[PDB]
RNA sequence: UGGAUGGAACGAAAAA
RNA sequence: GGUGAAAUUCUUGGAUUUAUUGAAGACUAACUACUGCGAAAGCAUUUGCCAAGGACGUUUUCAUUAAUCAAGAACGAAAGUUAGGGGAUCGAAGAUGAUCAGAUACCGUCGUAGUCUUAACCAUAAACUAUGCCGACUAGGGAUCGGGUGGUGUUUUUUUAAUGACCCACUCGGCACCUUACGAGAAAUCAAAGUCUUUGGGUUCUGGGGGGAGUAUGGUCGCAAGGCUGAAACUUAAAGGAAUUG
């Protein structure tokens, strides 16, 4: 069961049929210059860090 | 839906790639390289005798491979394989043909498409149809925005493309043609041909469709592999 | 009363336009009628470029596009967030965004 | 109701009303 | 030097095809689809479905040794909706994140020359 | 240089 | 495979998929636009044959031979009928799976008649520009199609000529478009829906509140569905058009 740390880099805007979820851009702290965008269920900022059960998936961004 | 079936079995393992072995696909001389590339089988064994299973297989290559230059990238190539010579199985000239995202680029609205097409006979008992397209083009100093023809411009254009074809093919055998059509010499032929009627930019030619074959031949094919 | 001059399509002096049908719907529809549109795209996206070019033979290979044309319903044109509505006076507006 | 569907009530009674005649002449 | 094979992605709604063949396209290699990856028959076009089947498939490519691959896409065609749909171009990315080289990407999506008819009747599709 | 369709929802006594 | 989500359906007798061929029928994509032709319906692959047509050019001919039309006549979308051929795709009826209180409807899978063609019929449409035809006059702007004229204009041929394709100017005939309203209108709007109380260029057809009713009856055509002409008794104070505020 491998994880991945990933580093927040932007925040892009809210996100859901109820405003509950958060789209993020965030950067993997190993092998960097990689960016991938993210939900977030609860609340958050720019420069935190996640962990992710997968790496492989880009939420379907609203823009 | 992996638990969806009801029942599998209509009336109620072995790995296949350990049996099948790979094979070099040779192109005739008429290109730069002649490396295409590899294809696999089964053991041709005592009732399949595999050999046959490759007699009438094609091959699509790009252009741009064969010859190495970058600016054949559309061009394809199809390549009909006939004879298998250890491991080097041999192929010839099947048709040629553009690539969509080319041709739907090719085509703009706002000036007018012109198409040809015919169905000339080769010195080797080969029937060829050739497609021919052009569009016109609006000259430096235009200021109306569309430039169509006139419908007689186009009658006239398509008869003298319709009558270069045929005596460009006419007498001629196959790899010539092959070779005027790597340099694109045919359409060079058709501005100088044309532009006392009307300007016509870009002119390259269409996919060429092969339609009936005389008997095989073995020594002439041998010819083009060396 | 009338609402449009042309009353919603590009007709005069024809009669009859040899109709098309709805990309979506499959309603059958005249084309002039139609609200015609063109779709150009690039075949990956404007994300996975990198990693394609990277994983790919061909430095600078080239990167072609795709073309479709898509025609519409009147319905389908409106539901699907295209040119929906204007105001009375707004609608004699011919020109583009 | 839809003056299409009257027509076409209208035209399937005056149908009946024309072969009930013809049964008597 | 290297090894090609062919990848003729179907990129149609509802569902997902990848499977690789020769360069010839008689011999077929590895054939998965979105839908035997999943349990929902809601999910089988779904990008995360047709990128999972894509791994698999870019398996067992490496294992047989095909090392790079020349890339058809292709929606339905004919008189159908002629655009492709979402799980294959996640399902590209997928396969070429995997390990494997890209090269001459083409679309082969059946067009027609204004083909026979298309269902739904004069009046379309009505919901 | 982008992108989503997306379930069900009948009726309201007369006059002012 | 299908949808919002599923199911009917097909799959170890190998479905969906991939390659090489072959057959059948339908259509003529992208080029395709406030562009063209035709009396209207309508007409979009190439080439050949047959006849037809508008506009332009004209110091050619006849000489008023003309405009509109009761009666009468040709053509006339789709659907439909009769008899052959063809019969891929789609698909009234029908069979089926869903949703729903019910759902013989919308949605899904099949599926006869039909959709195509030959020989005949039928003669209707929101057949719409809801604006009859001919003739004259009245405000400005550009663009476009066909023809003709002028210009040391550009490009290409053979620098060069004639051509051709463009540029500038002009004109005739078209499909229209942009601004304004002297003018018209109840208004929406209109270069005609203007030159109408300061009421008259020529001419054909139609209407007199809404229903009953395009019904009944009588003629006439058709094998049939139906078409053309076309009432009355009785009932009712409102129906209706365009705009304003909610
Ligand atoms: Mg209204
Ligand atoms: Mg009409
Ligand atoms: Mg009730
Ligand atoms: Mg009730
Ligand atoms: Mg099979
Ligand atoms: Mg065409
Ligand atoms: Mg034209
Ligand atoms: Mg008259
Ligand atoms: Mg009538
Ligand atoms: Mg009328
Ligand atoms: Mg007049
Ligand atoms: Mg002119
Ligand atoms: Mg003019
Ligand atoms: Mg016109
Ligand atoms: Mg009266
Ligand atoms: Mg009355
Ligand atoms: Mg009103």
């Amino acid at each position: 069961t491998p994880v991945t740390l990933a580093k927040v880099i932007k925040v892009l805007g809210r996100t859901g049929s109820r405003g509950g979820v958060t789209q993020v851009r965030v950067e993997f702290l190993e092998d960097t210059s990689r960016t991938i965008v993210r939900n977030v269920k609860g609340p958050v900022r720019e420069n935190d860090i996640l962990v992710l059960m997968e790496s492989e998936r880009e939420a379907r961004r609203l823009r | 839906a992996v638990g969806k079936n009801k029942r599998l079995s209509k009336g109620k393992v072995v790995d296949p790639f350990t049996r099948k072995e790979w094979f070099d696909i040779k192109a005739p001389s008429t290109f730069e390289n002649r490396n295409v590339g590899k294809t696999l089988v089964n053991k041709s064994t005592g009732l399949k005798s595999a050999s046959d299973a490759l007699k009438g297989r094609v091959v699509e290559v790009c252009l741009a491979d064969l010859q190495g230059s970058e600016d054949h990238s559309f061009r394809k190539i199809k390549l009909r394989v006939d004879e298998v010579q250890g491991k080097n199985l041999l192929t010839n000239f099947h048709g040629m043909d553009f690539t969509t995202d080319k041709l739907r680029s090719m085509v703009r609205k706002w000036q007018t498409l012109i198409e040809a097409n015919v169905t000339v006979k080769t010195s080797d008992d080969y029937v060829l149809r050739i497609f021919a397209i052009a569009f016109t083009r609006k000259q430096a100093n235009q200021v109306k925005r569309h430039s169509y023809a006139q419908s007689s411009h186009i009658r006239a254009i398509r008869k003298v493309i319709s009558e270069i074809l045929t005596k460009e093919v006419q007498g001629s055998t196959l790899a010539q043609l092959t070779s005027k059509l790597i340099p694109e010499v045919i359409n060079k032929e058709i501005e100088n041909a044309t532009k006392d009627i009307f300007p016509l930019q870009n002119i390259h030619v269409r996919k060429v469709k092969l339609l009936k074959q005389p008997k095989f031949d073995v020594g002439a094919l041998m010819a083009l592999h060396g | 009363p009338k609402k449009r001059a042309s009353n919603g399509r590009n007709k005069k002096g024809r009669g009859h336009v040899k109709p098309v049908r709805c990309v979506n719907c499959s309603k059958s529809i005249p084309k002039d009628k139609a609200i015609k549109r063109m779709a150009i795209r690039n075949i990956v996206e404007a994300a996975a470029v990198r990693d394609l070019s990277e994983a790919s033979v061909y430095p600078e290979y080239a990167l072609p596009k795709t073309y479709n044309k898509l025609h519409y319903c009147v319905s389908c044109a409106i539901h699907a967030r295209i040119v929906r509505v204007r105001s009375r006076e707004d609608r004699k507006n011919r020109a583009p965004p | 109701m839809r003056a299409k569907w009257r027509k076409k009530r209208t035209r399937r009674l005056k149908r009946k009303r024309r072969k009930v005649r013809a049964r008597s002449k | 030097s290297q090894v090609f094979g062919v990848a003729r992605i179907y990129a149609s709604f509802n569902d997902t095809f990848v499977h690789v063949t020769d360069l010839s396209g008689k011999e077929t290699i590895a054939r998965v689809t979105g839908g035997m990856k999943v349990k929902a028959d809601r999910d089988e076009s779904s990008p995360y479905a047709a990128m999972l089947a894509a791994q698999d498939v870019a398996a067992k490519c490496k294992e047989v040794g095909i090392t790079a691959v020349h890339v058809k896409i292709r929606a339905t065609g004919g008189t159908r909706t002629k655009t492709p749909g979402p799980g294959g171009q996640a399902a590209l990315r997928a396969l070429a994140r995997s390990g494997l080289r890209i090269g001459r990407i083409e679309d082969v999506t059946p067009v027609p020359s204004d083909s026979t008819r298309k269902k739904g009747g004069r009046r379309g599709r009505r919901l």
